[PDB]
């Protein structure tokens, strides 16, 4: 059997297989009915189907055979400056347009232009986006650009004005869980109760991350070889998520407020290898959404967590930061 | 050789602690062709490198231990020459790109590429993956995407937080917790039975484990040092032997606690200079000083909270700074002020 | 000729004078003059200020403020200035922050601890310590390169953990066995591809109660001569 | 009739006496040129102050006619490589030339602090080998980064930022050379804007002459693209934070001034607030520098300036 | 043709707002002399418009064969534009007398070496060719090239002139613009006429009926990809009035569904809060300091959810001071 990531294995092939993006699919179908395809700005929460929808539109345009020749897929966060991405775009545009075959012409409405897709375009700097706008202006005759992003507001106005914008709604929990369940049933993945829900919660609704985590869990279960169902602890381990019992013990140690007990527990915890950033994130999730804490406590603890996260992002010692954060929370 | 190196497990069957991880590694090695990229994260001196070498031995045979060290020369675009120490075997390579600092990225983009041109696959071990720059990590992700056919990466780190998300998604996360005190005691008992060391009681070994704070390498070296000091006859009254820098740091902590003045700060400056001039890292000094100060029994809760807050602040400043003595002296001065 | 080397001392002495920080002293000697004093020698003034700001008797202490609080504030500012200097001297070349660095490294810490020089203006000791640290790090890198195939550790782990036991396996047997431990020491060195130069370098890394200079000097010269003769008389692994 | 030339290049210092700042360094260079026998030198200072210009003036005063081929300028950070520039230096040194007996060839190396220890050792060896023929002058931002043998063999020279008196003297000399109507406030404004940058001050004076002719404060601040110092002073000294924010939003942010110019002018004005206590001025300068560092890292939004004003007001009102 | 080129004024008399610079250049135009000019300032002020208007006024109808306009940041490279400049300088015509005119737009994007090469070429062809340098900032240009040209600064256009130009464009294109849409467009463009014209053309393109339909503020905000004031006001109201859970849910939902980045949300919230009448100065101090700290931390990366909750907590704690 061939090996392929399940993210690219289960991408929808045509626009009719997009589940929850009714508005974007309808607008894209209307645009496809028109003889001219403008520049496109696909924006929305991650794992909603932006890349899937643009790939489906590209296939319905060029045919399954000629799609690969007419498409340049790039990631906008590529390092070594904007120069590498812009030069690749220039080389793709200067390259001669492949002649469609008789079968492709008679079966699909092949347009003269080629499509360049940029992923995570919102991560580009302002100068990089201005250079991309210049390149799009120069080669507007033969190349149509599709910019995929999470935040449309991170794209400069001069670049955004040239693009017709498609907003993708966040996938409902039922739709994402049904997609994950269908993928698991197709691949004969055995899962316990609430395992897919735990995967969705860890991925924060991102279906790409959920599918990747499900594939990783299936691989781990195959490695184990006992034939038992995948459990929540396994997927927590694979995603680097601290178990809930340890977080509850941390919360209780904070509540007691003894400095020596907290220091001893943090010393014991740092030996287990759990990531401190995951601990800070889960403490934030627990405390902010908890109804047993008043407004002042949350006001203080949000700043405490923000300071701890900012210091952790600088590449510091996890033990000291975690102990300081826990002590400061316990003094609240 | 030293007991820490003579009795290092040379195979997956020779591992004695973290049984679940050993079984997982055996299952992983059972299918060499479908071996994923691995990222082993855990505390220092727990056996990550030993487990990586044992997995490589399970895959490619004992020949992975025929290690030869060479120096590879690279040219970066400003026409600058860099030298990287590469430990290679007929089956795998080991690199520590962080030794090149910000110049790690280009080095990787060379060396891995060269191996991909030379090549079923060759395993590349990357040490201190958490200290790689973000550009180097992006280049590593690119090489994972491109040369996955011939390159399988095994990264080792103490903290997975500095690792970027795209690297994490494409690699298998392996958590390596530090062994419990019972496992450390069992390992030390095996070592002393192999070396014919007299023990009044096994409790001494337990104490050594409690002194190592879960660091198996530290516990083994401490056991060897204690055996050497006591003429290969360990007694229940044999004191725990600590390294010189730890003793100096404890003396500095006692000095700081006892007296708080400008002259004491001046002498602490000389102590810190002595520590820094002999290859003791600033972060290590700060961590040891802070956790020695927090262990003083005469300090109240407020003093310890102030100490830990200043430790966090000056640890961030050390990570963002260039001159270590500046931040260390600032931290010590703040602690001295807070103790009064 | 020699006054060029005296210029940093003069700058440090002038900037730590408490007179120029009172109201009248500030009016006569403005902040522009102090930043100009920094820019007279922008290589040594931060180092001299960091070196000599603990040797003053302050006359600018606020009411209710002790000397220790002032030196703590000065050290806080000095560390901030060190961060600024790192950002300036990085590949970004943010030289426009040179004035700010001044205030963060020379002017503000001097303001907090300005007074009378209790002693003498000492030259900065950071340069020599930095050179010493670089030399010892090169030595540690060489030792790690030699012993990498036998030890499962990084360079820092080699310094922190392995070297204390290498001391007991390479130097301690001499003090108790005379020349009888030469064979064992040579065997231990051969197990890790350690040369006589590496043996000399290893003993220089220890601090505090583990310093080996006096201990090695107390070793009889006959024992050392026998050790080097036996090492030179036999071939060793490479 | 001839092609026009900018004043920065026309009145650039050509001889040693034309340099105004660095009295000690210029005096030592003049003595060395007077008695001949130029020794090996290193010169350290912040970039953009004219170390290369001073060593070129010394080379002129030494050689004269033979300056065209007797001086080689090279950058140690050149992308061609350290080995290539070392070979070029060797070729230049081995090139025989009939100089006067008391003179030697001159090599001016830039960014010598960026070289590795081995490269510096090789350069020292080459300098020793060709000592009788060519003498070396190095320019570095960090004097301490140079290895000890090079520092011991080479003389020490330090170039520093020009003081306001030197800038005023040079501006007066230029005004005497080219007939320009000027006023005291205009020259004070030019000196205030150019913080020891002689080239920037000369360019600003030339632009003011070209645009308005007469050099007064209003014309200088119209030519200069930085915010007007009085507006920044009003923003900083406002007793109400709302007034400061209002001034920042209307007179500075909406006028197209970049955040870098705003923070630089705030630093300049705060440094000269004689009516404010010096400790308060130092606190304000610390806050302004923190926001300047934040802006230089990419985040140069209006919120950073507003927070700077808020912190300054908090310091002012205690 | 794009609306930027088609609405460029034909003569110098039609340029608004820049009367001082217009008169200063018109002195040279009347004198029949052209020195090296360098127009610097924000985009959309009319530098290209003014220079092409004066070029047409000077050279008559034959300016096509007498002047050459090029973009200095062109993707073909510095070599191609340099060769074209040298070819135009070397080319001579029967009626070519005095100075040929070459315009280089956005010259500030060139590197130092490219600017030096351009200066050398200009000095080579000074006797028979004159050049214009259009840049956003003069300081971006190297001083060596900067000193060679007479500098002219452009100041952002007054709001009344922008409104008049917008009305003229609307009546020429038969477009109907709501007053709220006009205010939103003026606020977003902050005086950049290029942005105004581009957004107007794109909004006309998006209309299903280019004549009957009217462009609303929603269309303008969608076209510019900017946060709507209504969304930011709703988020601020939820933060100020609702409890922590409701505020957290509202902030996350709004900034995820509408695709608003946290930094843009912070900027918009600050802009809205500027108009608030606060009884205590400490509220404003805390708001500004904490929000700037959060934005600076955002610029370095970090945890997004934690930063959002930090924004919520900072606003709540600051407004606890009434
Ligand atoms: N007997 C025994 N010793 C072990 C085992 N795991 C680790 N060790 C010892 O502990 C040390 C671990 O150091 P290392 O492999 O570098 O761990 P790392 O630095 O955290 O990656 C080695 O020197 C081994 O001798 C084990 O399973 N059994
Ligand atoms: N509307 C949808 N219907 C079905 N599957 C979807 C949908 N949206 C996302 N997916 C799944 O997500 C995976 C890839 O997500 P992707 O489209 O790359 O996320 P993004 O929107 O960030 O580009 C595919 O395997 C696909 O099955
Ligand atoms: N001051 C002005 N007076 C009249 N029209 C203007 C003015 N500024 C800009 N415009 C209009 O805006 C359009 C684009 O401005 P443009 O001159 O291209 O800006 P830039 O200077 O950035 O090139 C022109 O068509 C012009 O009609």
């Amino acid at each position: 059997l061939a090996q392929q990531p399940w993210v690219e294995k289960y991408r929808p092939k045509n626009l009719d297989e997009v589940t929850a993006q009714d508005h974007a699919v309808t607008v894209l179908k209307k645009t496809l009915k028109s003889a001219n395809l403008p520049h496109m700005l696909f924006y929305g929460p991650p794992g909603t189907g932006k890349t899937s929808t643009i790939l489906a539109l590209t296939k319905e345009l060029y045919g399954p055979d000629l799609m690969k020749s007419r498409i340049l897929e790039l990631n906008a966060s590529d390092e070594r400056g904007i120069s590498i991405v812009r030069e690749k775009v220039k080389n793709f545009a200067r390259l001669t347009v492949s002649k469609p075959s008789k079968h492709d012409l008679e079966n699909y409405p092949c347009p003269p232009y080629k499509i360049i897709i940029l992923d995570e375009a919102d991560s580009m700097t302002a100068d990089a986006q201005s250079a991309l706008r210049r390149t799009m202006e120069t080669y507007s005759g033969v190349t149509r650009f599709c910019l995929i992003c999470n935040y449309v507001t991170r794209i400069i106005d001069p670049l955004a004005s040239r693009c017709s914008k498609f907003r993708f709604k966040a996938l409902d929990a039922s739709n994402a869980i049904d997609r994950l369940r269908f993928i698991s049933e197709q691949e004969n993945v055995k899962c316990d109760d609430g395992v897919l829900e735990r995967i969705l919660d860890i991925s924060a609704g991102d279906l790409r991350r959920g599918i990747t985590l499900l594939q990783s869990a299936s691989k781990g279960a195959q490695y184990l070889g006992d034939g038992k169902n995948i459990t929540s602890t396994q997927v927590e381990e694979l995603a680097g998520v601290v178990p809930h019992d340890i977080l509850i013990e941390i919360v209780e140690k904070v509540k007691s407020g003894d400095f020596d007990e907290i220091k001893k527990y943090v010393n014991t915890f740092m030996k287990s290898g759990w990531s401190a950033a995951s601990v800070v994130n889960q403490l934030h999730e627990y405390y902010i959404t908890n109804d047993n804490f008043d407004t002042n406590f949350k006001n203080q603890i949000s700043w405490l967590l923000f300071t701890t996260d900012s210091r952790l992002n600088n590449g510091t010692n996890e033990h000291i930061q975690l102990l300081n954060l826990l002590v400061k929370i316990s003094q609240l | 050789s030293l007991w820490v190196d003579k009795y290092r497990p040379k195979s997956l069957n020779a591992l004695s602690h973290n049984e679940e991880l050993t079984n997982f590694l055996k299952s992983l090695s059972d299918q060499p062709r479908d071996l994923p990229h691995l990222l082993l994260y855990g505390p220092n001196g727990t056996g990550k490198k030993t487990r990586c070498m044992a997995l490589l031995e399970s895959i490619f045979g004992p020949g992975v231990y025929r290690l030869k060290i060479d120096v590879r020369q690279f040219v970066t675009a400003s026409n600058r020459k860099l030298e990287l120490n590469v430990v290679s075997s007929p089956y795998h390579l080991e690199i520590t790109p962080s030794d090149m600092g910000n110049n790690d990225r280009i080095v990787i983009q060379e060396l891995l590429k060269e191996v991909a041109q030379m090549e079923r696959y060759k395993c590349v071990i990357i040490n201190e993956a958490n200290s790689l720059t973000k550009d180097a990590q992006a280049a590593l992700r690119r090489t994972m995407e491109k040369y996955s056919k011939n390159i399988r990466l095994i990264m080792v780190c103490d903290s997975m937080s500095p690792i970027i998300a795209p690297i994490k998604s494409r690699c298998l996360l392996i958590r390596c917790p530090a062994p419990s005190d019972s496992e450390i005691s069992t390992i030390l008992s095996d070592v002393v039975t192999n070396e014919r060391i007299q023990l009044e009681t096994k409790d001494i070994l337990k104490r050594i484990a409690q002194a190592s704070n879960g660091n198996l390498r530290v516990s083994l070296l401490m056991l060897e040092s204690m055996a050497l000091n006591n003429e290969l006859a360990l007694k229940s009254s044999s004191p725990i032997i600590k390294p010189d820098w730890i003793i100096v740091i404890h003396k500095l902590t006692r000095k700081i606690v006892k007296e708080r003045s400008v002259n004491s700060l001046i002498e602490c400056r000389a102590v810190l200079y002595d520590l820094l001039a002999h290859c003791i890292p600033a972060n290590i000094i700060l961590k040891e000083l802070t956790f020695s100060l927090l262990d003083v029994e005469t300090l109240n809760t407020t003093n310890k909270s102030s100490i830990i807050e200043y430790s966090s602040v000056f640890d961030e400043r050390l990570s963002l700074g260039n001159k270590a003595i500046f931040h260390l002296e600032g931290f010590i001065a703040k602690v001295m002020c807070c103790l009064d | 000729e020699k006054n060029i080397a005296l210029k940093p001392f003069d700058i440090a002495h002038k900037m730590l004078d408490g007179q120029i920080y009172s109201d009248i002293g500030s009016r006569n000697f403005t902040l522009n003059d102090k930043i100009a004093l920094y820019f007279d020698d922008f290589d040594f003034t931060p180092l001299m200020i960091q070196e000599n700001y603990l040797s003053t008797r302050p006359s600018v202490l606020k009411p209710g403020q002790s000397h220790l609080e002032a030196v703590a504030e000065a050290a806080n500012c000095i560390s901030l200035g060190d961060i600024v200097e790192k950002k300036i001297r990085s590949s970004e070349q943010l030289w426009s922050l040179l004035p700010l660095h001044a205030v963060l490294s020379s002017v503000y810490p001097a303001s907090k601890v300005a007074g009378h020089m209790a002693g003498r203006i000492n030259f900065t000791a950071w340069l020599g310590q930095n050179s010493k640290s670089a030399k010892y790090y090169r030595l540690l890198q060489e030792i790690h390169y030699h012993t990498r195939l036998g030890t499962s550790t990084d360079k820092i782990g080699l310094r922190l953990d392995y070297l204390p036991t290498f001391r007991k396996r390479l130097l301690d047997p001499f003090l108790k066995q005379g020349a009888d431990a030469i064979s064992s020491v040579i065997e231990v060195m051969d197990d890790y591809y350690l040369t006589k130069e590496d043996w000399d370098s290893i003993m220089e890394f220890f601090v505090g109660p583990d310093v080996t200079t006096a201990i090695i000097k107390k070793i009889p010269a006959t024992v050392k001569s026998g050790f080097t003769r036996k090492y030179n008389s036999m071939t060793h692994p490479v | 009739l001839s092609l026009q030339l900018p004043w920065v290049e026309k009145y650039r210092p050509q001889v040693l006496s034309d340099i105004v700042g660095n009295k000690e360094t210029i005096d030592r260079l003049q003595q060395i040129a007077k008695d001949g026998n130029m020794p090996h030198m290193i010169i350290s200072g912040m970039p953009g102050i004219g170390k290369t210009t001073s060593v070129h003036c010394l080379a002129h005063e030494l050689l004269g006619r033979s300056y065209a081929d007797g001086v080689l300028e090279l950058n140690a950070s050149d992308d061609r490589g350290i080995d290539v520039v070392r070979n070029q230096i060797k070729h230049f040194a081995q090139k025989k030339l009939h100089l006067p007996p008391g003179k030697h060839k001159i090599v001016i190396l830039d960014e010598a602090d960026s070289m590795t220890a081995g490269a510096q050792q090789a350069l020292r060896r080459t300098m020793e080998l060709y000592s009788n023929s060519t003498r070396f002058a190095f320019a570095c931002n960090q004097s301490n980064k140079i290895i000890e043998p090079l520092q011991s063999r080479c003389a020490i020279l330090r170039y520093s930022k020009l003081s306001d008196e030197d800038v005023l003297k040079r501006l007066l000399q230029i005004i005497k050379l080219e007939d320009v109507k000027y006023t005291n406030d205009g020259l004070e404004a030019i000196i205030f804007t150019a913080e020891g940058d002689m080239r920037q001050a000369i360019n600003n004076l030339q632009s003011t002459v070209a645009g308005h002719g007469l050099v007064n404060a209003d014309n200088v601040f119209k030519i200069v693209d930085s915010p007007h110092p009085l507006i920044v002073k009003k923003m900083l000294l406002a007793s109400n934070l709302e007034d400061s924010i209002q001034i920042l939003r209307t007179d500075l942010w909406k006028k197209g001034y970049s955040s870098i110019d705003i923070v630089t002018t705030s630093f300049r004005v705060t440094k000269n607030l004689a009516q404010v206590k010096e400790s308060v001025r130092l606190e304000m300068i610390k806050e302004i520098g923190l926001t300047h560092m934040r802006i230089l890292e990419g985040v140069g939004t209006y919120l950073q300036l507003a927070s700077m004003l808020a912190k300054i007001h908090k310091l002012n009102n205690k | 043709l794009p609306w930027v080129e088609k609405y460029r004024p034909e003569t110098l008399d039609e340029v608004y707002g820049q009367n001082e610079v217009i008169t200063t250049v018109r002195k040279f135009v009347d004198e029949g002399k052209l020195p090296h000019l360098l127009f610097y300032g924000p985009p959309g002020t009319g530098k290209t418009s003014t220079i092409v208007a004066l070029a047409r006024e000077i050279y008559g109808k034959n300016y096509s064969n007498m002047v050459l306009e090029l973009n200095a940041s062109d993707d073909r490279g510095i070599d191609v534009v340099r060769n074209q400049i040298k070819d135009f300088a070397s080319t001579r015509q029967i009626f070519s007398k005095g100075f040929k005119l070459i315009i280089l737009d956005e010259a500030d994007a060139m590197t130092n070496a490219a600017q030096n090469a351009l200066r050398r070429v200009i000095e080579r062809y000074t006797k028979n060719t004159r050049f214009c340098v259009l840049a956003n900032y003069a300081h971006k240009l190297t001083p060596a090239l900067l000193s060679r040209c007479t500098r002219f600064r452009f100041q952002p256009l007054p709001q009344e002139a922008i409104e008049r130009r917008i009305a003229n464009v609307l009546v020429h294109e038969k477009l109907k613009l709501s007053p709220n849409a006009e205010k939103a467009l003026i606020e977003l463009s902050n005086g950049d006429m290029r942005r105004v014209l581009n957004v107007l053309q794109s909004c006309k393109a998006t209309l299903d009926n280019p004549d009957e339909d009217e462009i609303s503020d929603d269309v303008i905000y969608e076209c510019c990809g900017a946060p709507r004031p209504s969304d930011l006001k709703a988020v601020l109201k939820s933060i100020l009035e609702d409890d922590w859970g409701t505020a957290h849910y509202t902030l996350n939902k709004v900034r995820s569904a509408k695709g608003l980045a946290l930094i843009d949300l912070i900027e918009g919230i600050v802009k809205i809060l500027e108009d608030y009448e606060l009884q205590n100065e400490e509220t404003r101090v805390h708001l500004l300091t904490k929000l700037a700290d959060i934005e600076y931390s955002i610029s370095k990366g970090g945890n997004d959810q934690i930063q959002g909750s930090a924004v919520i907590g900072a606003i709540k704690a600051s407004f606890e001071n009434e």
